[PDB]
């Protein structure tokens, strides 16, 4: 079930501009040992901090969209 | 894990402080209700139903 | 061709429900070919009208009892699988009953609607023991063929029914024993022609001769399949 | 060629060596995809596997001819 | 082949002079094809007038436009020129025919094609040219069939004034008088029905 | 949820999948023994009763295990190793263990026999074929010697047939029982009340001459129609089959 | 239709097009599906484009615009 | 009443006398009335010309003999009713054979009036070992149905026959074997159902699909009195 | 799907504004395909008038009546309502594909049938009704077709006088009188190109 999942939804970030789906991976720890934050994006992207905030809640319009969702929805019930 | 992580990130749905333990019947069995009993502490509350 | 076919003639009602059928005339291998046949769908494929569910004031579970009564609930449920009624409208009823006072139980007692036969009114459901108890139900009957448990049906019936619905199982087959003799049919000549005596038994609600009607009807019915398809 | 693995071993001659190049040629088929030659008849992969050695068309021999030739020529078409 | 295979399977019916063929508004369940003889193409109005739209003979198609769009009607009239015969069948066997073997709405295709040409040089010649072009260029025309007859100096053929007046679409007695200013040009003859032509060949 | 699909694709996998099944103690290989499946509507298996045998097995509430062969190899293995038709014969000695074993023997014995007494005593058929007309119509009796036409085979040539025919003086139930036979055995070998070492070595035979496939089909039949007979054949016990002979008593 | 019954969200609007839905008072996708074009090119910001791929969305997801309701709003 | 029908699916036809059948789907409780009463009625009731009596010249009886003949008397008759025979205006006929020379007695030997058609001409009844040795027979054939031994038929028949004229159990019925087989055959969540599995075996003179359909066709033939 | 396999084989190309498709006349070697816009089909007299045929929209193979006969001709003019990338067939490889998959003339069935229908209906209108009836019932045919866009009130489009008195058969400031008439009987709204007509659906 994590594998299936975890497929599923590296297949959803490939769909995305790239600052987008990069951002997206380090700022929760995906893919990596790393945990990064709304300031470290900052600190690497460009230092502008709550745009990314409005990103994240672009990207969650941009992927959440019941065309998408349904990979994710057997999950709801998780 | 991260993944689960952004998924109520998405969604935004979240589990209390609480689990479930609850008296189910077994798979296989079906069948009928017919009498219940309860035991409780002198000193606790009484639960409605007892 | 010197076929010859079998032409009904008497019924001997020995009962309601004990009754012959003289019946003529068969050429040879017909006595037997027509007698096993017959015998099979007559016991496995004809229908009939039996309780199917009942509900009772007072109650939760087919395994608790009541106040004022000696039978368990199973014990009535059971006094009222082996009921007789004949339907000529419907597909379904629901009747009731109602009673008090001490003494037995039986069907005279019954809310009869008006388009429905009761066989016997002596059916025995059960007793009462205190003056001041009281008996009151429902009778969900329907009308089927063969053999139709309610484990089945809950099986099949996901619908949350509310508590209270005691629940039956289905023996809509309505014939009970049954039996061929082949007899010698006169013809003055052709004395190997047989004549076919079949001895019904069954419960009350199904007429005899539409019965065997119902059963050739049925044969011919599958003979189709092999004289026009093919 | 189901029931029975009779005419198989009649081809061949053992029984061991039989199931291991019937289970090589259906790992060919079960993993890698590539055709059969005997019809399919709706049969999972054994029975084919069977069939196509009891009338000759797979064999140790075979495969290792067909495995060698389309590797040399890969390794034609790498360089 | 090969129309052999086609009528082989078909099933054959035979029908008299002027009975009426197809029924303007009627559903889209059947094709025909004319086995022998000829037949007339009409339609109708409000008014009841009618107007022949054109008129084919032995080894054409009829029925053809309801083939594919399920549930059309019957875009005109088809009533019959003489006591002629057609063989029929319905569309659920001509899917069979089409997924076997297409030629057979090749054929169609074809004249279906010399069809909606002539249908081109019919609203044209009707919307342009004065009464006396289209009456004269549509004489032409039916010169040309295999029903013309033959004459030492060119054709003749018999028709009345009314139903040549409803292929151009006018009264049979103005269709007089300009067949009477054809007489006095020395171009045409005619009694009563038998028109003779000049100038063909 | 258990939906209809589930079913139909449960039956779309098990198809060509076979199973162990395995009985306590497992003493010897054929104590262990490799099937296909059948699906049927119920909590209990159901066996091919010839191989109880080799399980020493009984239905007086016995209980069976089941393994799977998930892997290819031990699936093809399954097939061809532990498969029940690889294996009618122990490692032992070279019996048949295939040995019909109490009630089919019984409808055997009582359809091949020979009385005197029933009915339709010496006239003459063409085959085994009209003989099932009798039977079937209940005309003749099963256990009767009475002429009939037949036609056997043999390989004397170089395992290549040789047909004839020939009229024989035997009984109903053996003709009968000739049409299973396949091509290359005698007439002799059915023309006993075979007890139930005469199909021991019917099956032998069978084995050692024809090569093994045969052997196999022979015997389900032998199994069918024994049983099938069987109920015809009538058969109960009661107290009066025991008879007591007078001159016990005396000489106490 | 159970898609009538939907917030556009679903659809994954656009901020431009969000502010000219949100500035019209149209609640429902019910409520989009009873307003016409010129209804929609008339007002502030709605010129070529958003007609242009809002028609492209509700061509993929299966209905379209200017459609006629009665009993409206069940709520 | 929810009654269900078969769709009969198959009718595998090895040659044109052996024919077998697949049936399905039924309700249980038919399969085996539906074999038992087709396989009486077809092997009891079904109506065909045969073999009835015979007359040769220079003949007596069955435990004779012929001179310069392969056969004895017994293996001839069984030749006679392995035989194929039509008979298309009569109720009876009295064929005629008159055969010399060393000729594997074929049925194709036979003079056929017009209304018989032997399905197997070659149908060999006898041989003449040298070609000195000729005969002259004669062959009562009969209509009737079902089958009748000329044992029973002489316990039948008081008047009087000559030794010359001689009788075979009749194989009126044209079938020489039929079995039934009652498998299950699966409905989606119905496993209780039953199909119907025959093997029919004949002679010439009919195909097997016919010869099913004129059973039951006989059969609602007799039940049209109880539909009613 | 479908559409896909035959797409796979078609060669292309862009066509502008204002030009001609078809030259009437000419050798027919070609059959075409809408693949994205609008087009309208038309006819020239002797003097050079233009008298417009119909428009035609998304989902059309073009170019077909020469498909048939070998040695026929353009049989119609076609001109650009729009610019339209448009495909390319050959009729030997017509040949080819038609026989190997017979799905492509059942859609030329589909459009044809639809274009001889829609014609049928065009010359039995043209014979009867008057100029109301004939610019009434043409706009709404043209309130089906999908290039009008919704008005809350019905359907608006954008045409002038010149190109629907080549439509109907007349002048253009005679449709223009009767259409001020229309406006006066409350049927329409009218600025100049924009136009708009009520009681759709
Ligand atoms: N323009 C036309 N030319 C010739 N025949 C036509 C025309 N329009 C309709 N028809 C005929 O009228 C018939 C009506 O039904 P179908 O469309 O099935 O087939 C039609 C043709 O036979
Ligand atoms: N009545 C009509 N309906 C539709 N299209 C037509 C009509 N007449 C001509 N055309 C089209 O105009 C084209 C002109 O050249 P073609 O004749 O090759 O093919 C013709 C059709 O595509
Ligand atoms: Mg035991």
């Amino acid at each position: 079930t994590t594998e299936s999942l975890r497929a599923a939804t590296h297949d959803v970030l490939a769909g995305l501009t790239a600052r987008e789906a990069k951002v997206l991976r380090m700022r929760f720890g995906i893919d990596m040992n790393t945990d990064y934050t709304l300031e470290e994006v900052g600190k690497q992207f460009d230092v502008t901090r709550e745009r990314i905030r409005q990103i994240e809640a672009k990207a969650l319009r941009k992927l959440r969209h019941p065309s998408r969702s349904e990979v994710l929805r057997s999950f709801l019930d998780d | 894990t991260p993944e689960e992580k952004l998924l109520r990130a998405i969604f935004g749905e979240k589990a209390s402080d609480v689990k479930d333990s609850s008296l189910r019947v077994p798979n296989g069995v079906s069948g009928t209700v017919i009498d219940v009993q309860v035991f409780t502490r002198d000193g606790v509350e009484k639960d409605k139903r007892a | 061709t010197e076929f010859l076919k079998p032409r009904l003639v008497d019924i001997e009602q020995v009962s309601s429900t004990h009754a012959k059928v003289t019946l003529e005339p068969l050429e040879r291998g017909f006595g037997h070919t027509l007698g096993n046949a017959l015998r099979r769908i007559l016991l496995s494929s004809m229908p009939g009208c039996a309780v199917t569910e009942v509900e009772i004031d007072g109650v939760l579970h087919e395994y608790s009892t009541k106040e004022g009564v000696q039978e368990d609930i199973l014990e009535i449920l059971l006094n009222l699988k082996g009921l007789a009624v004949r339907v000529q409208g419907k597909d379904e009823v629901i009747l009731t009953l109602n009673k008090s006072g001490i003494g037995p139980v039986t069907a005279a007692d019954i809310t009869h609607d008006g388009d429905v036969e009761i066989v016997k009114p002596q059916h025995v459901i059960c007793h009462l023991t205190d003056e001041n108890a009281s008996i009151s139900m429902r009778i969900k009957v329907q009308r089927g063929r063969g053999y139709v448990p309610a484990s089945t049906r809950i099986h099949s019936e996901e619908d949350e029914r509310p508590i209270g619905r005691l629940l039956v199982d289905a023996c809509y087959s309505p014939v009970e024993r049954i039996a061929y003799n082949v007899e010698a049919a006169r013809v003055e000549q052709r004395t190997d022609l047989d004549k076919l005596v079949i001895e019904m038994e069954t419960n009350g609600t199904i007429d005899p001769e539409e019965a065997i009607r119902r059963a050739a009807t049925i044969l011919a019915e599958q003979l189709e399949a092999f004289v026009d398809l093919r | 060629a189901r029931v029975t693995v009779q005419d198989a071993v009649e081809k061949i001659g053992n029984r061991f060596d039989l199931v291991l190049v019937a289970a090589r040629r259906a790992r060919q088929m079960q993993v890698g995809g590539k055709d059969p030659l005997v019809p399919e008849e709706n049969d999972k992969t054994t029975v084919i596997a069977l069939r196509e050695i009891e009338e000759g068309l797979i064999n140790n021999q075979i495969l290792d001819v067909r495995e060698r030739q389309e590797q040399q020529e890969q390794e034609a078409a790498e360089l | 082949p090969t129309l052999e295979w086609f009528l082989s399977h078909c099933h054959i019916h035979k029908y008299p002079s002027k009975s009426t063929l197809i029924h303007q508004g009627e559903k889209a369940e059947t094709l025909y094809y004319i086995v022998k003889g000829s037949v007339a193409v009409l339609i109708k109005d409000e008014e009841g007038k009618e107007m022949i739209l054109s008129y084919l003979n032995q080894g054409d198609f009829i029925g053809e436009l309801g083939l594919f769009e399920e549930g059309q009607e019957r875009s005109a009239w088809v009533r019959a020129k003489t006591a002629c015969e057609v063989a029929e069948i319905s569309y659920k066997k001509f899917r069979q025919l089409i997924q076997v073997n297409p030629d057979i709405l090749m054929r169609l295709s074809a004249q279906m094609a010399r069809r909606l040409q002539v249908t081109s040089e019919k609203v044209g010649n009707l919307a342009f040219l004065d009464v006396t072009g289209r009456i004269a260029q549509t004489l032409l025309n039916l010169a040309k069939q295999p029903d013309a007859m033959t004459h030492p100096d060119g054709m003749q053929i018999k028709i009345t004034r009314q139903e040549i007046g409803q292929i151009v679409g006018c009264s049979r007695e103005t269709v007089g008088r300009i067949l009477k200013m054809l007489e006095d040009q020395n171009l045409i003859s005619a009694h009563g029905k038998t028109i003779v032509v000049y100038g063909t060949r | 949820r258990e939906e209809a699909v589930v079913w139909d694709i449960l039956d779309e996998v098990i198809r060509e999948h076979p199973v162990l099944l395995n009985r306590a103690p497992t003493l010897h290989r054929l104590g262990i023994q490799a099937f296909e499946p059948v699906l049927i509507e119920g909590k209990a298996i159901q066996l091919h009763p010839l191989v109880c045998a080799a399980y020493n097995a009984d239905f007086d509430g016995d209980q069976m295990a089941v393994h799977v062969p998930l892997t290819l190899e031990a699936q093809l293995e399954a097939r061809a190793l532990m498969m029940s038709t690889n294996n009618i014969l122990s490692p032992a000695n070279g019996e048949p263990i295939i040995v019909p074993s109490q009630d089919v023997v019984l409808g055997l014995y009582y359809m091949t026999r020979d009385c005197v007494n029933a009915k339709g005593e010496g006239m003459v058929l063409t085959g085994p074929k009209e003989a099932e007309r009798l039977y079937r119509s209940g005309l003749a009796s099963l256990h009767a010697r009475v002429k009939v036409r037949i036609t056997e085979y043999e390989k004397d040539a170089n395992g290549e047939l040789v047909a004839k025919t020939s009229l024989k003086d035997t009984t109903v139930g053996r003709a009968i029982l000739w049409m299973i036979v396949p091509k290359g055995l005698p007439y002799s070998i059915v023309n006993q009340a075979l007890g139930k070492k005469a199909i021991s070595k019917m099956l032998n035979t069978c084995y050692r001459i024809l090569g093994l496939k045969p052997t196999v089909i022979f015997a389900d039949q032998i199994m069918y129609t024994g049983f099938a007979y069987a109920a015809r054949s009538g058969a109960s016990v009661g107290i009066d089959d025991m008879v007591i002979p007078e001159k016990k008593h005396e000489i106490i | 239709d159970p898609i009538l019954l939907r917030p556009v969200d679903d659809l994954e609007l656009t901020v431009r097009s969000a502010n000219c839905l949100k500035a019209e008072a149209i609640h429902y996708i019910g409520d989009l599906v009873q307003r016409t074009e010129v209804e929609l090119l008339k007002t502030p910001n709605l010129g070529k484009k958003s007609l242009t791929e809002i028609k492209d969305v509700l061509a993929s997801r299966g209905l379209s615009l200017g459609m006629r309701l009665e009993n409206w709003p069940p709520a």
